[PDB]
C-alpha cells in the first residue's frame, strides 16, 4: 500500500501569508493526489484533485503542485476561514490512502 | 452495401463496444487487488485502446485473473476487428483489379 | 438538496452489531462507488471499504481488522456499511462519500457518530443563560444555553434557527458520571436584545429530540 | 467446411498448445537465472499470451536464452495464426463479392 | 537477490492483544509474499500466501496486508499457540528467498 506522509502536523502562519502543505508519497503516483479540508466538526471537503486541478467552489487562493512524489497544497494570503485540518490523498493504486493530516493555525 | 464493407462498419461498432465494456470491466476487476493502477474509468478505456490495437505502452496493465481476461477479449477483439478491415481492402483492391482486366 | 444522507449518530452495546446507512441523491451513474472512511476522535481519516452499486462487488481495506459489510440497494439509492462486534476501538465518525470512479471523493456525508457504550440513552436538558441583574452592557451582550447530561454524543445546537452564527461559539462537551455538558454562546448587539428573540436550537439525534430554549431578561 | 475456415479452428487450437507449452518451457528456461520473473506457470501463461497477441505490457519478460528462444515461437505462432484468420476473412469476403457479381 | 529483513526479531504481546509482524524487501515484489510459522522443533507452516491470502485450516485470527516492499502479518488477540518463529517468502524474483525471522512471546 501506499503511504503519505505530511510533515510537520503543524504549520503555523500570520494573518495574509501564503502557507504550503506537504504531502509525499511513498513511491511515485503520478499526480493522482487530492486534497481535503476538515473544519471543526465538519465533514471533509474536497478543495484540488489531480494535484492541481482546481474545484468549483473553491476560493481562487487555494491551489496545488507537484508529480511523482512530493506535492504541495498553497494557500495564498491565509485567511480565518482557513483555520482546519488538510488531508492528502491517493488514488494511483488501490487502495486510496489517506495522509496523516496537517493543522493550520493563525 | 456490400458485406466487406458492412461488416468492417459492424466490426468498428463492435470494437468501441468493447473497449467501453473492457474499461467498465477492467476496473471491477482490478480494484480490490493491492498495487492494481487500473483503477479508474477513464485511463482503463485509454488501457482497452492501447490494448486492442496492441501497442501495449506498459503504463497500464492488470494483474488480476478476470483482469487479464478482460485484456485477452480485448486483444482478440482488437486484431480480428482491424484485420477484417484489412480483408475488406484487399477484397476492394481485387475486384478492382478484376474489372482492370475485363473479367 | 444534500447528496448524502447519513444518520446522527447509534448507540451500540460492546459486542452488538449496527448497520448504518447513507442515501444518495443526484446525478447518479453506474460508474458510481460509495467509499467508508473512519475517524476517531483525535485522529485522521481512515479509508474502510467500498461498493460499486450497479454491480454489488465490494473491496475493504486489508490493512485493518474487517468489521464491516457492505450492501447497496439501487431501489431506493441507498449504500449500507454493517459493523458487527464492535468494542470501544470501533466508537468513531463514519463518513460515506461518493466516487465518481475518478479516484477523488467530490461529496461526503455529514458522517454518523458511532459511540460503543455500556450506559444508557438519556435526553439533553437545556437551560438559558442570561445575565444578571447586576451586570454592565457594552455595546453587546452575550446570552447563552446550557446542555447537560445528555448521552451519547453529538448535539447540534444552533441560534434562531441557524439565522445567528455569527458570534456564536459552541464549547466541547465533557464527560461526567456516563453523562455529556456542554454549552453554546452568543453575542448579539445590547440594543436588539430582547427586543429581537433569541432562542438556541438543541437537537439530539440519539434521542431524536430536538429543543427551542428562548433567552428571557431575569425579572 | 471449406479450407479457410477449417485451418483458422486449427490455427486456432494451435495458438492454445503453444501458449500452454510456452507457458511450461519459460517457467523451465527462467527458473536459475537471478532476476527472472517468469517463473511461476499463471503468470507465464499470462505474458505468454500477451506476446501471442504482440501486446507487450512489459511487467514480464524473459532474460535467458531458451526463455527468449520459446518467446520467439510464441510471438510467430500468435502473429501467424490470427494472420490466416485475416486472410479466411478475406476469402469469405471475396467469394461472396463473385456471387454478389454473378461470378 | 531479493533480501527481506524482519524487525524486529522479538516481539512481546500481552493475550488478547493484536500483533503485527514486518517484513520490508530490498525492491518492489508486487505481493508475491508468503507467511509461515515454525513452532519449536516443529515443520514451517504456510499462513498466508501472496501477501493477503487466507489458507485452508489456518484461523481467522491470521491476515495480511501489505504491497510493493511493506508487508504485514497481523494476529488478532494472540493467543499461546500463536507461539512461535514467523518467516516471511518471496516468489517474485528467482532466487526464492526467506526473511530472518521474528520471535512471538507472550
Ligand atoms: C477511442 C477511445 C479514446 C481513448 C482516449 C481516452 C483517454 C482517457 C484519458 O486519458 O482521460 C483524460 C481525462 C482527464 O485527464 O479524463 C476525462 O475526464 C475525459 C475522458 C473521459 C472518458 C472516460 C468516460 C467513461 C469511460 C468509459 C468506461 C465505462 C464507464 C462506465
Ligand atoms: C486464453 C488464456 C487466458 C490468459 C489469462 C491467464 C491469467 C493468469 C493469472 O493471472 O493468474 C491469476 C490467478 C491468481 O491471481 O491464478 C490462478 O490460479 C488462476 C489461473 C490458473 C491458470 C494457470 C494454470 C496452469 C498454467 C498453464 C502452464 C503449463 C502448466 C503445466
Ligand atoms: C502495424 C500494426 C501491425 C500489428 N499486427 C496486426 C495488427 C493487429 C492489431 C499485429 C498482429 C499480432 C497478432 C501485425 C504485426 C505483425 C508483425
Ligand atoms: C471476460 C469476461 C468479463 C469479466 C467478468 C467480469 C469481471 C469479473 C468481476 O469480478
Ligand atoms: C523453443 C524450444 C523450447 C525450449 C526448450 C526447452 C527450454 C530449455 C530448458 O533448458
Amino acid at each position: 500500500d501506499i503511504l503519505l506522509t505530511q510533515s510537520p502536523a503543524i504549520l503555523s502562519v500570520s494573518p495574509g501569508e501564503r502557507v504550503s502543505f506537504s504531502c509525499r508519497a511513498s513511491q511515485s503516483i503520478g499526480t493522482d493526489i487530492h486534497w481535503y479540508q476538515q473544519r471543526t466538526n465538519g465533514s471533509p471537503r474536497l478543495l484540488i484533485k489531480y494535484a492541481s486541478e482546481s474545484i468549483s467552489g473553491i476560493p481562487s487562493r487555494f491551489s496545488g503542485s507537484g508529480s511523482g512524489t512530493d506535492f504541495t497544497l498553497s494557500i495564498n494570503s491565509v485567511e480565518s476561514e482557513d483555520i482546519a485540518n488538510y488531508y492528502c490523498q491517493q488514488s494511483n493504486r488501490w487502495p486510496f490512502t489517506f495522509g496523516s493530516g496537517t493543522k493550520l493555525e493563525i | 452495401s456490400a458485406l466487406h464493407w458492412r461488416a468492417a462498419g459492424a466490426a468498428t461498432v463492435l470494437l468501441v463496444i468493447v473497449l467501453l465494456a473492457g474499461s467498465y470491466l477492467a476496473v471491477l476487476a482490478e480494484r480490490g487487488a493491492p498495487g492494481a493502477q487500473l483503477i479508474t474509468y477513464p485511463r482503463a478505456l485509454w488501457w482497452s485502446v492501447e490494448t486492442a490495437t496492441t501497442v501495449g505502452y506498459g503504463d497500464l496493465a492488470p494483474v488480476t485473473l478476470w483482469g487479464r481476461l478482460v485484456a485477452v477479449v480485448v486483444m482478440v477483439a482488437g486484431i480480428t476487428s482491424f484485420g477484417l478491415v484489412t480483408a475488406a481492402l484487399a477484397t476492394w483492391f481485387v475486384g478492382r483489379e478484376q474489372e482492370r482486366r475485363g473479367h | 438538496q444534500v447528496q448524502l444522507q447519513q444518520p446522527g449518530a447509534e448507540l451500540v452495546k460492546p459486542g452488538a452489531s449496527v448497520k448504518l446507512s447513507c442515501k444518495a441523491s443526484g446525478y447518479t451513474f453506474t460508474s458510481d462507488w460509495i467509499h467508508w472512511v473512519k475517524q476517531r476522535p483525535g485522529h485522521g481519516l481512515e479509508w474502510i471499504g467500498e461498493i460499486i452499486p450497479s454491480y454489488g462487488r465490494a473491496n475493504y481495506n486489508e490493512k485493518i481488522q474487517k468489521k464491516a459489510t457492505l450492501t447497496a440497494d439501487k431501489s431506493s439509492s441507498t449504500a449500507f456499511m454493517q459493523l458487527s462486534s464492535l468494542t470501544s476501538e470501533d466508537s468513531a465518525v463514519y463518513y460515506c462519500a461518493r466516487e465518481r470512479g475518478d479516484g477523488y471523493f467530490a461529496v461526503w456525508g455529514a458522517g454518523t457518530t458511532v459511540t460503543v457504550s455500556s450506559a444508557k440513552t438519556t435526553p439533553p436538558s437545556v437551560y438559558p443563560l442570561a445575565p444578571g441583574s447586576a451586570a454592565q452592557t457594552n455595546s453587546m451582550v452575550t446570552l447563552g444555553c446550557l446542555v447537560k447530561g445528555y448521552f451519547p454524543e453529538p448535539v447540534t445546537v444552533t441560534w434562531n434557527s441557524g439565522s445567528l452564527s455569527s458570534g456564536v461559539h459552541t464549547f466541547p462537551a465533557v464527560l461526567q458520571s456516563d453523562l455529556y455538558t456542554l454549552s453554546s454562546s452568543v453575542t448579539v448587539p445590547s440594543s436588539s436584545w430582547p427586543s429581537e428573540t433569541v432562542t438556541c436550537n438543541v437537537a439530539h439525534p440519539a434521542s431524536s429530540t430536538k429543543v427551542d430554549k428562548k433567552i428571557v431578561p431575569r425579572d
